[PDB]
C-alpha cells in the first residue's frame, strides 16, 4: 500500500530491489547448476574415493 | 432572438473520507444545472397629422 511506503521509515523500494537480486542471482545459480548436481550419473563417469 | 437560450454547465461532486489502511474509496458524481430564459418584445406609438 501507498500508506505503508510513506509511514515506514525503514521501508522502501531499495531493499525489494535487493531481494529481487539476491533471489534472481540465486535463480542464475540453481538454474545454471543443477542441472549438474541433479544428473543420474552413469557408472562411466563416477569415481570412487580409493 | 425573440426568445434567449439558457446557459448550460456540468459540475463534479465529491467528498473527501477518511481512507483507513488499504480500503475501497467511494466514486463522485457530476451534474449539470441549466439557466433561466428571457424574452424580448416590441412596443410602437406614431402619429398622424
Amino acid at each position: 500500500t501507498k500508506e505503508m511506503k510513506d509511514f515506514n521509515q525503514t521501508f522502501s523500494v531499495e531493499i525489494l530491489n535487493k531481494s529481487i537480486g539476491e533471489s534472481y542471482n540465486a535463480l542464475l545459480n540453481h538454474i545454471h547448476l543443477s542441472p549438474i548436481i541433479n544428473f543420474n550419473y552413469k557408472a562411466s563417469n563416477k569415481t570412487a574415493f580409493k | 432572438p425573440q426568445v434567449m437560450d439558457a446557459k448550460w454547465a456540468l459540475q463534479g461532486n465529491c467528498v473527501f473520507l477518511e481512507h483507513i489502511e488499504g480500503e475501497e474509496i467511494k466514486f463522485g458524481t457530476i451534474n449539470a444545472e441549466n439557466g433561466p430564459v428571457a424574452r424580448i418584445q416590441t412596443y410602437a406609438t406614431g402619429f398622424e397629422y
